[PDB]
């Protein structure tokens, strides 16, 4: 995960810090099916995608702008989000739900 | 076990002990209690109308008039309420409670012992030529030259002959019998002891005498063990079918007998009274 | 009858049989069956409440197992106990998932077999995991605090020796014919197998009201007794 | 189990509840259990299951034992050494790695790392891990 | 009827209650008095006409009631033992059931013979 | 896994809106189809309620 | 006839063509637009 600061002193570094979870763990296993390396690296500049000013904050900007290859994590699919950027089948099933204490 | 195993409890109640004294003794003060304020043959009124509020309503008395002596009898037949309330709740969870009995609780006990002169002559489940009869045979042989009588030929056919009824008990290995009992339909066999052993000693993967092979197999498999495999591998293989998943005519015999107990003394006293 | 309507009225429901209650009216009558009836409906649930106040007795849920959510998620409410490091901070180690939880048990370990076995009777930490056998007699002996859970890594004990010393075989055979000529059952038998190990409150926590009730009658007599003489 | 020594240092007059005598051994462990202290060797007594197992087995072929309690007191496991690069065995394992050593013989479990090292011998007991909690106290006994 | 405890439970109460009513009638020596009074006492009926004799008497009544209540207590709590009994039949849920895992005789089940299932099936050794 | 599971999702998860996750890619990318296949596989082959 | 256990080995359904279809991006973007904008529930309730 890059370590940035703030204002004139925003200019960090790519701290090593290495992660773990249910993505990962399939991630690993297509990694072991289809015997093909990876440099993962998280992104901080902005969250799963919100589309402003007609272009693309990160996460699916990252992958349209042909600097990543694949967005592996908790993306959701959608009318638009489709439209830009191709997709693979659904793997666990969600939606919206109601929760109030 | 032939038939269903269940605990009467007819002297696992909670009477018997220094509870029931005590409120005895108490219920004796507050009559006599009633009593001198009654009076401020009524007396052994008193003392039946009081019996029959703490058993029920069904024995009428005219012995109390009054205020406060109707005051107290409201008081303890609200007690009477609380008191019979709290027995059929604890009746009930008597009822939710319920747990089984062994039938020899050890193998080198009185039933194997002298089954001859001890009861109709017991049956010792045993198979020839194996760890067991070896054991059994140099460790004492009166159980085994007893046992030689009755050697089955394998394992199906000495416990179907079992659940038929010739043989009494089954002495062989612990894992497979284990397995066997956990498998079986309908849960009707069950070892004598819950998870009891006699001489404890694992299994082996038996080496030849002195091959290089040993040091590499022996951390293998002992890493194996620390690594978990053998846990998930023995949920996988080894397990029961159940084995985890958790008024009768004779079940008041003591009561009835403490009861004609009570009615032959009362007799006694009846007849010692209308000699004296 | 002022007194035996009220006498009357409080002893229906008790089944009293004060039989002071011979009000005039039919509807009053009717009217006094129904509530007869109402007040043995409102026993009954009581009864039935009691009942399942009994049923219910289950409000502890001690942990059980190795993979329960609140131990494989440590919280803020009680710690864990891996004694002295040694023979289960290894198994810990070892493992991946535990491991995540073993930061936070990687500092609160305590240094003998003993002052954590008092902590727990000093209500200090309440978690503890060692040896079955350890444990088993200490829970038998001192009839105060119990353990649950399912055994797991089944490593039995042994005696020890160094590298390549010419007793192993010997000693191997002995401690065997040992195992299997009874020896050891005896001895186990001998050493930990048996050390130490309507209710009463019912009647304990209510008959003192019933016995103030009883005393206070004669001072409630003398009361009425002063009543009626003073006017 | 570890008692202090009598007055003439010959620990005795203990008979069972089966009506026999329990064999009684002489350790030479630390007198000061508490840390930072003037630690010695105390004459204490020895006695328990073990010193009945090794009883037996000295009777068994042929022996004599000086049974003495280990330093630190501590089962044994991997720690790197301070102020250096490389590792020891601490605690009681320790001592079998050296010259003390001999036959260790306690409530000693069975493991990879240290069957690495040292060769074991066939179980005498069997045991598992069995989370330990304190008793709850019921409150509900129809007093209220 | 009372079958879920026993019907000889419910004979031997009878013969119990009827004995112990003679028994009683004899020791005091309105015979069918005695008798009414005894079954009313183990039924709540009250006829009123019970008038006990001697005190001894009066002890033996008081045991009998006690008695009445108990046995009244444990049929009652047999009763509801019985009704928490309540759906003996337990549910054949999941794949990994050992009632399930474990086939039997009969066990009839089955599926399309041309379906997608056995394609998920058969792939699973 | 809540704090003492004091609260809980009202209804009984009828979501409005079903759609399910998903791993993105790129415009055409040359592994879509094998990484679409493997998935259904692990789907199939017994290891997603594994994990 | 009840439903007992608990569901396993989870799929969905859809609509196939072949590998060379001029509808397949086109047919999968409606559906998706439809069930989202809230088309499903009102057929769900209706039917099943």
């Amino acid at each position: 995960k890059f370590v940035k600061i703030n204002n004139s002193t925003n200019e960090g570094m790519n701290v090593k810090k290495c992660c773990k979870g249910f993505c990962i763990d399939i991630l690993k296993k297509l990694s072991r099916t289809v015997k093909f390396t990876y440099d993962l690296y998280l992104v901080t500049n902005g969250k799963h995608g919100k589309k402003v000013n007609n272009v693309w904050n990160g996460m699916i900007g990252e992958v349209v702008y042909q600097r990543a290859v694949m967005a592996v994590g908790s993306l959701t699919i959608n009318e638009e989000r489709s439209e830009v950027v191709d997709f693979s089948v659904p793997f666990v099933e969600t939606g919206i739900s109601v929760m109030v204490s | 076990r032939s038939n269903g195993t269940v605990s009467p409890s007819a002297f696992l109640e909670p009477f018997s002990a220094s509870v029931w004294v005590m409120m005895f003794v108490m219920l004796l003060i507050v009559s006599a209690i009633a009593v001198f304020v009654f009076e401020y043959f009524t007396i052994g009124k008193a003392i039946w109308l009081l019996w029959g509020l703490v058993f029920n309503n069904s024995v009428p008395v005219q012995n109390p008039k009054g205020t406060t002596s109707k005051i107290m009898v409201s008081v303890w037949a609200f007690f009477a309420v609380i008191f019979l309330a709290s027995y059929t709740a604890n009746l009930a969870a008597f009822m939710i409670q319920e747990e089984f009995v062994d039938q020899v609780t050890g193998l080198s006990d009185k039933k194997f012992q002298r089954p001859h002169d001890y009861s109709p002559p017991f049956r010792f489940g045993t198979v020839p030529n194996g760890s067991t009869e070896r054991n059994i045979r140099n460790n004492y042989p009166y159980m085994h030259q007893y046992m030689t009588k009755f050697n089955q030929k394998g394992v199906e056919d000495a416990l179907v002959s079992l659940k038929t009824g010739k043989l009494d008990a089954f002495i062989y290995d612990a894992a497979v019998l284990n397995y066997k009992a956990g498998r079986d339909e309908g849960c009707k066999l069950v070892t004598i002891g819950s998870g009891y052993i006699f001489a404890t000693t694992g299994y082996g993967i038996a080496l030849q005498k002195g091959s290089p092979w040993k040091r590499q197999i022996d951390l293998a498999l002992l890493q194996f063990v620390g690594d978990g495999e053998m846990e998930e591998l023995e949920t996988l293989w080894l397990t029961g079918i159940c084995h985890n998943e958790k008024l009768d005519i004779d079940n008041m015999a003591g009561v009835f007998y403490m009861l004609a107990a009570a009615m032959a003394l009362s007799l006694i006293t009846f007849i010692w009274e209308h000699l004296f | 009858t002022l007194s035996s309507a009220m006498w009357f009225s409080w002893g229906v429901l008790l089944n009293s049989g004060i039989g002071e209650g011979a009000p005039r009216s039919f509807s009053a009558r009717i009217l006094g069956m129904v509530w007869a009836g109402f007040a043995m409906i409102i026993v009954a649930s009581y009864t039935a409440n009691l009942a399942a106040f009994l049923v219910l007795d289950r409000p502890e849920e001690r942990i059980t197992g190795i993979n329960d959510p609140r131990l494989r998620n440590p919280s803020d409410k009680f710690i864990y106990a891996t004694v002295k490091q040694s023979s289960v901070d290894i198994y810990f180690r070892r493992q991946v998932e535990l491991s995540t939880m073993y930061r936070h048990m990687e500092k609160h370990n305590y240094e003998s077999a003993a002052e954590a076995i008092q902590a727990v009777r000093d209500n200090k930490l309440h978690a503890f995991i060692w040896d079955s056998a350890v444990l088993e007699f200490e829970a038998s002996q001192k009839c105060d605090l119990v353990t649950t859970g399912e055994l797991f890594f089944r490593s039995g004990f042994g005696i020890g020796m160094r590298k390549d010393s010419p007793w192993k075989q010997n000693v191997s055979l002995s401690i065997l014919k040992s195992h299997e000529n009874g020896f050891m059952e005896d001895l186990d038998k001998t050493w930990v197998r048996y050390q130490e190990c309507l209710t009463f409150e019912n009647m304990a926590g209510v008959f003192m009201l019933v016995a103030g009730g009883i005393v206070a009658g004669i001072f409630l007599i003398f009361i009425e007794i002063a009543y009626k003489r003073h006017k | 189990y570890v008692k202090p020594t009598l007055s003439d240092g010959t620990c005795k007059e203990e008979f069972t509840v089966n009506g026999d005598p329990v064999k009684k051994v002489i350790c030479t462990g630390p007198n000061d259990t508490s840390p930072g202290s003037p630690r010695h060797t105390v004459p204490q007594c020895c006695y328990g299951f073990c010193i009945d197992l090794l009883i037996k087995l000295a009777r068994t072929m042929n022996f004599t034992y000086e049974v003495h309690l280990v330093a630190d007191g501590k089962f044994g496991t991997q720690e790197r050494v301070n102020n250096s690069n490389k590792k020891e065995w601490n605690g009681m394992m320790g001592e079998l790695l050296s010259g003390q050593a001999d036959m260790i013989v306690a409530p000693l479990t069975i493991n990879n790392e240290r069957a690495q090292y040292i060769e074991f011998s066939k179980p005498f007991k069997y045991q598992g891990l069995t989370i330990l909690v304190k008793k709850e106290i019921p409150r509900s006994t129809l007093d209220s | 009827f009372m079958q879920p405890f026993q019907s000889t439970l419910w004979l031997l109460v009878g013969l119990s209650v009827h004995v112990v009513a003679v028994m009683l009638y004899l020791l005091d020596r309105t015979l069918s008095s005695a008798m009414w009074f005894s079954w009313g006492v183990l039924l709540n009926s009250g006829i009123g006409e019970g008038a006990p004799r001697s005190f001894s008497a009066r002890i033996l009544g008081m045991v009998w009631a006690g008695f009445a209540m108990i046995i009244v207590a444990s049929y009652t709590a047999n009763l509801a033992a019985f009704l928490v009994l309540d759906r003996p039949e337990e549910r054949i849920t999941g794949i990994n059931d050992p009632r399930l895992r474990n086939p039997s005789d009969k066990f009839i089940y089955a599926t399309v013979k041309q379906s997608s299932v056995d394609i998920y099936f058969r792939r699973q050794v």
